[PDB]
């Protein structure tokens, strides 16, 4: 029984762990190249922002879908 | 208890829909505007350049 | 001579050489001494 | 909640309007043979588009329309534009396959944005109106437009078409040879293995697996917008639903990103396969 | 804002002003130009180049050979 | 698997039945560019 | 029996992690280079758009696969 | 019942390890792609036949790995 | 029993690979961030105000996970 | 009993992470080879027959792998 | 039993991908920072500076990792 | 009797692939780098060629004794 | 019991391990760098080389730490 | 026994194979440059070589010691 | 108790392992700069290749510390 509940635990764990590394890697990826774009034509730093917010969004998608099926299993607490 | 979630959702809604109108119509109507506009001074200047 | 004269700071701000800087410079030294040349011709003629 | 999340546990993961042919209508069998009965709903969703535009059809000019006309041109350009202006194979009524089938790609995810719980706690009415309440209670209220069977049929459908192309290219005997650059191997064993079986999978899973991706994608997307709306819905009270509201905003930004890409890639395998080989 | 371009050879300028959009075909790549940009420098193709004024127009210069700053 | 071969047939046949219209409304634009080069003409030969 | 349900549990677990991980990873390679080039080329938006949704497209293909089968299992454990 | 888990598990394996592997690969591949390109826009479209060329040779195996995921999840070649 | 050491080192896991992914990326970040601000060095506030922004963006992740792991040791679910 | 399941297991990791290997490899070289294309247009033929070259000397051991897992997926060995 | 070996494998993990971390996040920092004051012997004051600045702001969740497994040695949890 | 039998074959598979990505990356590096090489200067790409025959025989022997390791203990694995 | 003293030893090996191969990468990409630099200030050598052995003592501080802490479990095993 | 058998056996696949990687990133790292040394200096190659060469033996110490470690597993396992 | 010599050996192989992962990457590292450096400055070879070694040396030490715990551990296992 209590080997169930431990996988449970560990898998909930897993979703959120992975996922936070993953976006802060896509974050820091996306942070180098925008600061040295920002560098280089320091003018049109608006949209430049712009598609950064907007890229952003779009990167965390998946990791978000693990970390709400984490909480999922955290308070809902299925098979439990 | 379900009235006070499906409120929540309901005032969700309104949220969304103050931003909505903010922030979503202003683009579209201005591109609308823009080309009724721009398709009305090709066809003036299609006149002039007939008279 | 005024290639180290002339000058005061190094200045902290530099162009990126998107071609390598040794061809630059050599293709630089190039267009400079054409110029010098040039402009020696445009001077002998007017003293001709 | 509690008793709410029973409800929900049996209602979403339902199949087909919970629909069984030759059997009950509400709670007929799990996983029994069955039929798909919930698209005809998003099928209705399309024709109102069709009605809507019929009527700029209809009401077709040369001059300045009114908005939702004007709209409309705007859309029916820029798809037009995007779709001749990326690729065209034969100039064969390919747009307008791209054009409503995008529409209908973001008409089918989009209605998603509305309540899961407000569908069921105003259908309750016309539950008890007709046809029982307790299979109602097991699941038989209907879900926005969430089975996979439609992306399946719809990825057949421009599997087929491929096909249709490929034969009337004629390209068949091309298409099934491939680019292999493993000729050899330093042992028996493993040149044996090597030879046949490794070319001929190869050949053979390449092309098939793409599609089964895209219906996929479609699914999996859709899929987890409803997970995220489900899990929106416990908290009561207690919560603020402050913090639903920037997902929703960004699984809306979504919504059209995978429509589009999707529509793209059908343009995509329809020009590769309108090409020599 | 704008800012100067000078369209010098060396016998004499082609053309000068302050301008605040450009087109070059760099050593390596393409450049866009705008005034504030952070400094560069690079040799060019011997091809045409586009410059655009803040008119509503934007001037063509045909160079073969040259370098940028 | 009933549903999915009924979801792939009907879903062409509704394409069909709505692919004249898409091409009818995309032609109705192209006239309007058009008139546009029409009058630049007539200013060339002016 | 149960110890099998923590099993699917934690293939399910994983398999969503790593698709999250990949895409994490892969729209930051994407979104670099592509702040990068528009910092090259502030008139060329359209194109790079366009590109940009095209190789997006093509990036996440395996992932959310295995998340949507793993959320199947979720519901349906594809077994007893 | 044990080795249902397994099989469970090897598919997880089988199809996300894989993942991974593509996801990146494409991810490297749009960046240098989307870089050439921003290079020489006039050289686009034949530039994207070699990507789609190249598309299709990365991605046999991984696809591989994903019909033997499918395979032993539909019918495990075991008990 | 065991379920308590199995809820330890969930959290574990969380914190300590949350911590890794924050260290590594703010040190991806920081490199090009001394390029650029070696490169401009007029510029450096308003980049440090960017910086600010994409560092608040970054690691909330990373705190929600310790977070959840700190929750999962003192008012410990699964009991 | 469990012995079919780890072979499973092993021949699942035998397929899949040399597909990483191929994966990601192959994704090095469509960047560089596409980069290097960009530079010279005209040379195209000879790249992608460098190209094709070492993608044949390097997909050997997956190729090994891959085999080796399948002979166990249809015969496997310690029954 | 288990439980205790459990928390020290916990413990350990903690630090240990913590000091990972810390390390790889100090070689990245390092790197740029060495190349940057090669091209600008000047400014190495403020450079520092920020140096400094930022490599506070990137130890953090890293030290909470400290703390946390120091606290599980000492002050352990229900077992 | 599972036990060592199911070991053996785990671990001669683990060292099977964990070199399949040995050789493949170590590859993958040297040839885009070759390359590029060859990008700059194409004129020296059969002495470029030489020198990454030079590499490819050096890079690829131990994990071909992962594979003879692996290869022995399908066959007669030295084990009770 | 025994099987728990043998996993202390697992958590104080590991640690170590995990710690001495971070700490000799960091080393390994920071002194990369250092001869990238120095290489290109042949003259620049004292002051960078100071601030070398500044940033070099910084890095592997908490590292050492841990591994005091692995041989103070060696000699002093604590949880027993 | 025969659990602590295949012990041992992952225990030597890890030494062995973990090497096989060790050496083929190495070597590979290692290439790449030289590789584009070459390119940028196609006289000083001689030297180029020896240099590659010296460190690419510093390097591969401690791999062909774990090498040895995971064979005299193999033959001569230890612990007995 | 087979099973805590199962558990120590491949604890010392991860050891040993985690000191050749970090001899052989690092080194790979240094070696790609010093020879690009080497090539760009064949002048200042030696002085580099001194600093080079300076650095070598300077990364390896606590690879191996481990290395040697781990040997002593084969030797002499503790905690018995």
């Amino acid at each position: 029984m209590e080997l169930t509940l431990g996988l449970v635990a560990i898998a909930s764990a897993i979703l959120i762990a992975f996922g936070a590394l993953g976006t802060a890697i896509g974050f820091g990826l996306l942070g180098g190249r925008f600061l040295e774009a920002v560098a280089r034509q320091p003018e049109l730093a608006p949209q430049l922002q712009t598609r950064m917010f907007l890229i952003a969004g779009l990167l965390d998608a998946v990791p978000m879908i693990g970390v709400g099926i984490g909480l999922f299993f955290i308070f809902a607490n299925p098979f439990v | 208890n379900i009235n006070l979630t499906l409120i929540g959702q309901a005032i969700a809604f309104a949220f969304f829909v103050a931003f909505c109108m903010k922030f979503v119509w202003p683009p579209l109507i201005n591109a609308i505007s823009e080309r009724q506009r721009k398709i009305a001074d090709g066809l003036n200047a299609a006149e002039k350049a007939k008279a | 001579a005024e290639e180290g004269d002339d000058l005061n700071r190094t200045y902290g701000w530099d162009y990126i050489y998107e071609p390598e800087a040794e061809e630059l410079l050599n293709g630089l030294l190039v267009r400079y001494i054409e110029s010098m040349v040039y402009q020696g011709v445009i001077e002998n003629v007017a003293c001709e | 909640k509690h008793h709410l999340t029973n409800m929900t546990y049996g209602k979403m993961p339902d199949g087909t309007w919970k629909l069984a042919e030759t059997a009950e209508e509400a709670h007929s069998m799990g996983f029994t043979a069955i039929h798909l009965d919930s698209m005809g709903w998003s099928i209705g969703l399309g024709v109102i588009f069709c009605l809507l535009f019929w009527i700029v059809a209809r009401a077709a000019n040369a001059g300045v329309p009114t908005k939702f006309q004007s709209a409309i041109e705007m859309i029916i350009e820029f798809v037009d534009s995007s779709v001749r202006d990326t690729f065209h194979g034969k100039s064969r009524l390919i747009a307008p396959l791209a054009l409503t089938i995008f529409v209908w790609i973001f008409l089918m995810n989009l209605m998603d944005l509305i309540p899961v719980d407000w569908i069921p706690q105003v259908a309750a009415f016309v539950g008890a109106n007709v046809f029982g309440m307790d299979p109602h209670h097991v699941y038989f209220k209907i879900v926005p437009s969430t089975d996979p069977n439609i992306t399946l049929g719809m990825s057949l459908s421009v599997f087929v078409l491929i096909l249709f192309y490929s034969i009337r290219e004629k390209g068949v005997g091309g298409f099934v040879g491939e680019l292999a650059l493993n000729p050899f191997n330093p042992s028996n064993p493993v040149a044996k293995a090597l030879l046949i079986p490794v070319n001929l999978i190869l050949e053979l899973v390449t092309f098939l697996a793409r599609p089964i991706s895209l219906a996929l994608r479609l699914f999996g997307n859709m899929y987890a917008g409803e997970l995220i709306f489900i899990l929106i819905a416990l908290l009561p009270f207690w919560i603020q639903w402050a913090l639903s509201v920037p997902w929703a905003i960004f699984h809306i930004l979504v919504i059209t990103l995978q429509a589009f890409i999707f529509m793209m890639l059908t343009i995509v395998y329809l020009s590769m396969a309108s090409e020599k080989h | 804002a704008t800012m100067q371009c000078d369209v010098v050879s060396v016998k004499e300028s082609i053309y000068s002003g302050a301008v605040t959009m450009l087109i070059a075909k760099g050593a390596g790549g393409e450049l866009g130009i705008l005034p504030g940009h952070a400094p560069l420098v690079t040799l060019l193709q011997p091809g045409p180049i586009r410059v655009l004024l803040e008119n509503g127009t934007e001037e063509i210069v045909y160079v073969s050979g040259g370098v940028l700053e």
